[PDB]
RNA sequence: UUGAACAGAGAGCAUUUCCGGCAGCAGAGAUUUCAGCUGU
């Protein structure tokens, strides 16, 4: 902590206050500054349903290569994947090991959806606008953060009407119509 | 040359149950001088040392000493410790766990709830308040102020000086004790599991786990002596742990039902524990006698702690009670509540006190100074307890006055001399001796020689079979216990001469018998 | 750490001094934590003199104290153990360490000696000896210094030897000041009275002059003539001949009005023979300086000169039989002097006459002598 | 061993006292040439016993120049003298360390007992309390080292070239 | 009631003025200081690891060598930093070694130059100036021993006819010399050894004991009228030069290859032989060898004392160097280099401190006797730190930990399995001889420092 | 290599030669300390 001379760290080499080896490089905190994710303990929730997918596609790799369960189930695993939206593209088996990722799954929470779709201009902006209550998925208003947007679940992400938000972008283009109270 | 106080400062050593070198005789001859040329040098140290300890004294009969109160004391005492006699009332977070750095300069306090708050409680700095919204448990500093960690609703946490998270102990599953040893670098947990886990915080390799395999750790506290770990199980059990070895080094059976506290004196001799069946108990540690048993306390003791000058803090809920004197061998120590008819041979408490809203979360005396903080249901209390402190600290031990250039160089310098965790054994003083094998005397290689030619000839003089002896009633007879210790199928010749000379045995004291 | 090791040594002597039963503990342990503070602020950083100071008064103030209880408590004077000495040998040390660290300030070494030399018989001349080496080696050019050590090897042990060998050390070393060249003869006339004073006593119970001061005077003249035109005219000698001469001429006032105090002070040595011993300083300057100080300028200094010739037996009480002898010396002076002299004649005149009027029934041998001198 | 030390200065003369020879072998290593950087190890090695200065600019440019041009002044006799044990002139002289072997021969001449050394050691302890300078001498001199070396080097030098104000 | 608590106050502990240290209250109870066995064997183990870290023992080579590898070495016992150095093709140089640079060189011989020493010339007609002139005298097997002058700047007393100011000369070759420590004398060892003295062209006296040569030759440093001699006979010869004659000799199993005596004792010797380990005798008894220092794999080329008296360097023929103390009996440092071939000359300087080596590649190298120590001067501060790291080491020496630290080097290839054959072939052989006395009667138990001296004359009782 | 007288150093080593005991008395310096004779 105090930059040790050439004796001492020549003596005492893996002495380090921050980074240990159980941190695994400090990737919860990493991809939690990156998706700003407010709990600690998110990451980890995630990264338990992704060793899920990836232990069963190690278990389900381990079959035979022509029997019709390994291919149906795979081909089944990468279909839900791919529509829940995780998985990018449902073409290659090894994409259940290789791009199957807690950011893939942190990418479709409700802000990074946001900031994606233009709605904030950035993830902080989006998380601070669905915890203020402009945001709604369908017609219901959606409250929290955390809040994972599927594929065909986000063509409904829009915000509430009376919004402050929707009068400022209406009243920017001033196509802002009072009857329908925005 | 004499010295009234030489044997605090004396070092035992090991005992057979005189030499014909001329070197090795004065050589010996020299250690001995210098060993009591530095015992009576080292305890001439006496009159250097600045300070005298603190105490409080009745002055008369009528006066006793446990109703004295603590405003009486605030009023009695200076404007210095008055203010240090400090209270904060933080009553919307839960009952607030106590922790004091190990000299006396910052205080840790973890809310049930949420608020884990590292502050220097003397000057009016703190340095990092956290609300970690999840049920936190327990805290403690590490080498610092800078680091310290926290045991939250699971997982173990660090977090450095301004509070920013380090580490998230993925291990340390469910912790509800947490303590440093400091000239080990090891953070101890222990919780819900029934697992005991030694974490290097320097390096930050997890150095032992062991199974208690008695359910849930109920107490823990550390030896500072020797740095083993006293767990108190819902046995009513005790056992001394280290981390090298996986079973416990010593299971003591303290109390009925659970153990609800423990603590050990500094010098390692003394162990206080309180039971959930209204029993304190006094224990000697070194040879594990039990020295007092206060049995029926009103209500069970929630705390026990103990000072730097041996004083002994139970905690009862909403009472506090001190006793002075303690933790010694005599009956006329044992701690009583009070003195039938006045008698002096009764150690009545030193002092007592009653928060009177709440119950009390735990204890801790302030290192070197004359303070009890009490964290309670509404936050921290001090008390100043004028017998509780080592008024003559080491200034290259541990500094209440250091300075941050000092805490640097003092950080690096014990992190330099880290004691490695396998030098915790139940005496300290035990690796630099030889091995309890290995025969006392060293072996001059002539009686290698010999010892090599009756293993040669241990065949036909049976120096490796128990002695033939008739009168020894021959159902116990050694070589018929050789015969059935022996598996029962197999046919080696050792086994052989041991059926011959056991028929020798046999036939002897038949005439023997015979004869007589 | 060195404060360590210095209040560790000194816990024999409150061994014994609490063996001793004159203090106690709980005040031993006073003196040591006020000990402590003063051994810290000795050697830490940012050290003092007055740090030094003080930790010397409180080690004097405690041995009075000490002295004070022994002979209240034991009722004996001393206790013949370590807790007697033990605490001046810390002043000593003290002293030692403080000469060691800051040798810069003469107050600091003089109360050194000053306490070397009062601690009596206990201590060494030849401890005095070594502390008067060390100084006068860092000190060569303070010549008060060379004046204490040659005076306490003088008038305390009477070593003559060594004395005139400090002495003319001292005048090796800084040839320049006229103070050490005055105590110089101001010794020597003082170790030749004393040599005829104990010949007058042996010779009262019951060769070597003062030659001796005449030639150191000589030499005192040389040096202290070239010392001064080396010091003025300082780089070079960048002046023409007008400042050469103006400077010569000043380097004689100098040195005439050093001599002019040499006699002023010579005259009360009066056991020896003073009329031979100021005679000869007369016939010393009455000889050429090389710049006509008779025949030039500073013919004031000549008049002065041929006034002290004159009076030079006239150095007499009102009890004036000297007069009665020879003044007809001091007429035939006046008429010798204002044969020559213009305006010195009448000053000379004027001179001599108020000088024996202020000097000198007894107005009546008075009114003869104002006879002689009207 | 190189017992004593002369180090000439325009304030005076000071006679130092050597306490720790440094090494002889190892003298061209890293750590015996950065110790004479080092101050904290090179009061280890240098005590002052004596500085005897001098009597103004005058005799400083006396000094100066019988030290430039190789003699022994009164001046520096006065202070050897006073410095140096009375040693034999025929078995284990007293060892001064100058930085001049031309001014050595001037020493032996008029102290016999007294061998001068002017090699790379005595060079190095020379320049050790020439870099160090104003800290050994431990406050014992009038007027600061730097104007005394402007005015010696000024006067110096118009003596040398016999410069004329006229 | 009274009452009083601690009153810590803050005047004694942190200073009112900034500029001076905080005061360090210490408080010797074993109750503050815990863990007092193992706190102080870490500081022991650090200790070891940072000797092993700091050991850097090559100081340097000085010059350029020589052009034919170094066979004599000698310094001067006056002078700390003079050493003199001759080759193979019958060059000698004298040696500065602060700069590492030669004072002169010499073609002295034609052949090999066999011996060089360094003298005082006690001449009485002249008188040897020695402030300015170093004296060194050599011998070849060209039948000559030459005394030669050197120009040393050393002292600055003076302001000259340097080399060969006279030729000794014998009518056989010579192998070694020696010059007595006063009183102008010398000694040469060759066909025969001869006594001499610088004034006199010949030679005053033979003192051989019988018609075998002679190999080497030491003087005594106190006492300094014992000589010692080797002959290639495996024999060592005592002589005494108050009797003007041999005195005793032994004959040992091989050739000692040098001698050197204690400085610091008087009446022993260390001698350097060709089975590949020393041997310290007693001049008094020389029925026995008062130690035996073993670790070396080749025949041991030179041995020297430190003045101190207290330790041996050993140069031998596995292209390496050995220090060894002298109560011991092993190695206690081993010294190599990839460069270095053949050590046959070391000397150990008379600061006790370096090691002076000639190989035989042409070079002379500086080592350090104490690998990790450096040489500046020391604060009180690190050399506290320094004396409480030796004496830890010491009493924690044998602890299993560090003793395989403290005693861990890197050997060349050629060395280490020299050293794992000798090992499995001792063993072997202690296998057999305890085979041997289980069945035979009357087998001696001869000691090994008994086991290399085949006879001795002048038996004792 | 020794001897002699001389000049010294404070840098070593003994031992019972005296003192660090008491007064009477004069002397010394700034009311405390300092300096010698007649006996205990």
């Amino acid at each position: 902590v105090r930059k040790l001379k050439h004796h001492e760290q020549k003596l005492l080499k893996k002495v380090d206050f921050l980074e240990w080896k159980q941190d695994q490089g400090h990737r919860d905190t990493q991809v939690m500054r990156t998706y700003h994710i407010q709990n600690r303990e998110d990451y980890h929730k995630y990264n338990r349903i992704c060793g899920d997918i990836r232990r069963l596609a190690n278990k389900l790799s381990l079959l035979p290569p022509t029997d019709p369960f390994r291919r149906k189930h795979e081909q089944l695993l990468l279909d839900k994947l791919y529509a829940m939206g995780v998985l990018t593209t449902k073409s290659k088996i090894s994409d259940l090991e290789n791009k199957v990722t807690v950011s893939a799954i942190c990418r479709r929470r409700l802000p990074v959806i946001m900031h994606r779709l233009k709605m904030a201009e950035t993830i902080q902006d989006a998380v601070k606008f669905i915890e203020q209550g402009h945001v709604r998925v369908g017609p219901n208003l959606i409250n929290d953060p955390a809040y994972l947007v599927t594929r065909n679940m986000e063509d409904y992400v829009t915000w509430v009407d009376n919004s402050k938000i929707k009068k400022t972008l209406l009243r920017y283009r001033n196509q802002i119509d009072d009857f329908d109270f925005s | 040359k004499e010295r009234e106080n030489q044997n605090k400062f004396e070092r035992s050593t090991y005992t057979n149950n005189q030499t014909k070198d001329k070197k090795l005789r004065a050589g010996l001859k020299k250690i001995d001088e210098q060993y009591k040329k530095a015992v009576s040098s080292a305890a001439a140290t006496d009159y250097l040392l600045p300070e005298s300890n603190g105490y409080l004294e009745p002055e008369n009969e009528l006066e006793k000493t446990f109703k004295v109160q603590q405003s009486e004391i605030k009023s009695s005492v200076d404007v210095s410790t008055a203010n240090k006699a400090l209270d904060l009332s933080l009553k919307e977070f839960g009952p607030y766990h106590i922790k004091y750095a190990k000299n006396g300069t910052h205080l840790l306090i973890t809310g049930r709830k949420g608020h884990v708050a590292s502050m220097d409680w003397r000057k009016g700095q703190l340095r990092a308040e956290l609300f970690l919204n999840e049920t936190c448990h327990s805290a403690t500093y590490l080498q610092n102020e800078q680091y310290f960690a926290v045991a939250q609703k699971k997982y173990t946490f660090i977090y450095d000086h301004e509070g920013t998270e380090l580490h998230r102990l993925k291990q340390h599953i469910e912790a509800r004790h947490l303590d440093f040893l400091p000239y080990h670098y090891l953070l101890v947990t222990a919780g819900e599991t029934g697992w005991l886990k030694y974490h290097d915080v320097s390096t930050g390799q997890l150095v032992s786990e062991l199974r208690t395999k008695a359910g849930p750790t109920m107490a823990m506290a550390q030896n500072p002596w020797n740095a083993v770990m006293h767990l108190g199980h819902s046995n009513g059990t005790v056992s001394l742990w280290s981390p090298s070895m996986p079973e416990p080094l010593v299971k003591l059976l303290s109390a009925r039902g659970p153990v609800n506290s423990i603590a050990i004196d500094r010098s390692g001799y003394y162990m206080a524990t309180t039971g959930a069946d209204r029993s304190m108990k006094i224990w000697d540690i070194r040879n594990f006698k039990q020295l007092h048993s206060v049995e029926s306390l009103p209500t069970p003791g929630t705390n026990v702690s103990i000072s730097d000058t041996g004083l002994l803090a139970l905690s009862r809920g909403p009472h506090v009670t001190l006793w002075k004197d303690a933790l010694k061998l005599s009956g006329d120590s044992k701690p009583c509540f009070g003195s039938m008819g006045g008698n002096p041979h009764r150690n009545t408490p030193y002092m007592s006190h009653l928060f009177a809203g709440n119950k009390v979360e735990n204890l801790g005396f302030v290192p070197f100074e004359d303070l009890l903080g009490v964290g309670h249901q509404t936050g921290i209390t001090n008390l100043i307890v004028p017998g509780a402190g080592e008024a003559n600290y080491d200034a290259l031990e541990l500094n209440p006055f250091e300075t941050k250039k000092q805490r640097q160089e003092q950080e690096v310098r014990t992190l330099l001399n880290k004691l490695p965790a396998d030098t915790i054994t139940l005496d300290p003083n035990s690796i630099g001796s030889v091995d309890k094998r290995s025969s006392t005397i060293r072996l001059n290689a002539k009686d290698l020689a010999q010892t090599t030619m009756d293993a040669n000839n241990k065949a036909k003089t049976n120096s490796d079979i128990p002695d033939v002896k008739p009168d020894v009633k021959g159902k116990n007879s050694g070589l018929r216990s050789f015969l059935r210790k022996k598996t029962q199928n197999v046919i080696d010749e050792r086994k052989l001469r041991v059926q011959k000379q056991l028929d020798k045995e046999k036939n002897i004291r038949k005439r023997n018998h015979q004869i007589k | 750490s060195k404060t360590r090791y210095y209040l560790e040594q000194c816990i024999p002597e409150m061994d014994d001094l609490v063996e001793k039963g004159l203090f106690t503990k709980n005040e031993v342990s006073l003196i040591m934590k006020k000990r402590t503070d003063f051994e810290h602020r000795l050697n830490s950083r940012g050290s003092s003199i007055n740090d030094y100071i003080k930790y010397i008064n409180y080690e004097s103030n405690v041995n009075k104290l000490r002295a004070k209880r022994c002979k209240r408590i034991l009722q004996v004077k001393k206790t013949n153990s370590l807790s007697d000495w033990s605490i001046q040998q810390r002043i000593g040390f003290i002293y030692q360490r403080g000469t060691n660290k800051f040798p810069q300030d003469l107050k600091f070494w003089a109360m050194y000696l000053n306490y070397m030399k009062a601690r009596g018989n206990q201590t060494s001349y030849k401890k005095i000896h070594n502390i008067y080496n060390q100084l006068l080696k860092l000190h060569p050019t303070n010549v008060d210094i060379w004046i204490s050590c040659a005076k306490y090897e003088y008038e305390v042990h009477a070593n003559f030897k060594s004395c005139r060998n400090i002495f003319q050390n001292g005048l090796r070393f800084n040839p320049d000041v006229p103070k050490l060249w005055y105590e110089y003869v101001k010794f020597e006339l003082n170790f030749i009275t004393k040599l005829i004073n104990r010949r007058k006593v042996m010779g009262l119970i019951n060769a070597l002059r003062g030659d001796i001061a005449l030639t150191i005077f000589d030499v005192c003249m040389k040096t202290l003539g070239k010392h001064y035109i080396n010091k003025h005219k300082g780089y070079y000698a960048i002046s023409d001949s007008k400042m050469n001469i103006e400077l010569n001429k000043e380097t004689l006032n100098y040195l005439f009005s050093e001599s002019l105090r040499y006699i002023k002070l010579f005259d009360e040595f009066l056991d020896l023979e003073r009329d031979y011993l100021i005679n000869h300083v007369l016939q010393f300057w009455k000889n050429d300086m090389y710049d006509l100080s008779l025949r030039k300028d500073l013919p004031e200094l000549y008049l002065k000169t041929v006034m002290i010739d004159i009076t030079l037996n006239i150095r007499y009480m009102p009890v004036e039989k000297l007069d009665i002898d020879q003044l007809q010396l001091s007429v035939k002076k006046y008429f010798a002097y204002i044969s020559k002299l213009d305006s010195a004649s009448v000053k000379s005149l004027k001179n001599e006459y108020r000088s024996y009027l202020q000097d000198n029934a007894e107005d009546d041998p008075r009114y003869k002598i104002l006879d002689l001198i009207i | 061993p190189i017992e004593y030390l002369l180090f000439e200065e325009p304030t005076g003369y000071a006679v130092f006292k050597v306490k720790l020879q440094q090494d002889d072998i190892g003298s061209r290593l890293k750590e015996v040439q950065e110790q004479i950087n080092d101050f904290g190890a090179f009061t280890k090695l240098i005590e002052l016993v004596s500085f005897a200065p001098f009597k103004g600019a005058a005799e400083a440019l006396e000094n100066a120049n019988d030290i430039s041009e190789g003699l022994v002044s009164e001046s520096l006799k006065a202070i050897l003298d006073l410095n140096l044990p009375k040693a034999s002139s025929k078995k284990k002289n007293i060892t001064l360390a100058i930085s001049d072997k031309n001014l050595g021969p001037s020493i032996k001449e008029e102290f016999p007992y007294v061998d001068c050394i002017s090699n790379e050691l005595a060079q190095d302890l020379i320049r050790g309390v020439r870099l160090h300078g104003e800290k050994l001498f431990k406050g014992l001199q009038s007027g600061d080292l730097e104007r005394a070396q402007l005015g010696l080097g000024h006067a110096y030098s118009r003596a040398k070239v016999k410069f004329s104000v006229q | 009631m009274k009452i009083k608590t601690i009153k810590r106050s803050a005047d004694d502990y942190v200073p009112v003025k900034s500029t001076q240290e905080s005061q360090m209250p210490r408080n010797l109870n074993p109750e503050l200081h815990p863990f007092e066995r193992a706190r102080e064997y870490t500081k022991a183990l650090n200790a070891t690891k940072l000797e092993r870290m700091f050991a850097k023992p090559f100081v340097g080579q000085l010059g350029y060598g020589h052009r034919d590898g170094v066979y004599a070495i000698a310094k001067n016992y006056g002078s700390l930093n003079k050493l003199a150095t001759g080759s193979a093709d019958g060059v000698i140089k004298y040696w500065n070694m602060s700069t590492r640079e030669e004072f002169v060189s010499f073609k002295a011989h034609y052949g090999l130059v066999t011996g060089l020493c360094v003298t005082q010339p006690r001449f009485h007609d002249k008188k040897p100036d020695l402030k300015s002139q170093n004296f060194m005298l050599s011998c070849s097997d060209d039948k000559t021993v030459k005394l030669w002058s050197i120009n040393v700047d050393d002292y600055s007393n003076k302001n000259n006819e340097e080399g060969l100011i006279r030729t000794f000369d014998g009518e056989s070759a010579f192998q070694g010399i020696d010059s007595h420590r006063e009183n102008s004398t010398f000694a040469t060892g060759g066909a025969k050894i001869h006594l001499w003295d610088v004034n006199r062209l010949k030679p005053v006296s033979d003192l051989s004991w019988g018609a075998d040569n002679i190999t080497s030759l030491k003087f005594n440093q106190n006492e300094t009228d014992i000589l010692a001699s080797t002959g290639s006979d495996n024999s060592i010869v005592l002589y005494d030069l108050r009797t003007n004659s041999p005195t005793q000799k032994i004959v040992q199993t091989m050739r000692t290859n040098a001698i050197c005596w204690n400085p610091m004792e008087a009446f022993n010797f260390v001698t350097a032989n060709e089975d590949h380990n020393a041997y310290y005798y007693d001049m008094r008894n020389l029925s026995r060898s008062l130690n035996v220092f073993k670790d070396h794999v080749s025949a041991v080329m030179d041995v020297d004392f430190s003045p101190t008296g207290d330790e041996i360097v050993t140069g031998s023929y596995d292209k390496s160097i050995r220090i060894y103390k002298t109560n011991h009996g092993h190695s206690r440092e081993i010294y190599h280099t990839k460069r270095m071939q053949h050590v046959f000359q070391v000397k150990y300087s008379m600061d006790s401190k370096y090691i002076i080596s000639g190989s035989d590649d042409g070079n002379v190298r500086l080592w350090r006797s104490k690998a990790w120590e450096r040489s500046n001067v020391k604060t009180t501060r690190e050399k506290n730190k320094l004396e409480y790291d030796e004496k830890l080491k010491e009493r924690f020496r044998h602890m299993p930990e560090i003793k395989r630290i403290s005693r861990h080097r890197h050997v060349p290839q050629v060395i280490k399995k020299a050293q794992e054959i000798k090992n499995i072939e001792l063993s072997s052989i202690k296998r057999r001889e305890a085979n041997e006395r289980r069945t035979r009667k009357d087998m001696p138990y001869i000691s090994e420092r008994k086991k290399q001296i085949v006879g001795t004359v002048h038996k004792y009782e």
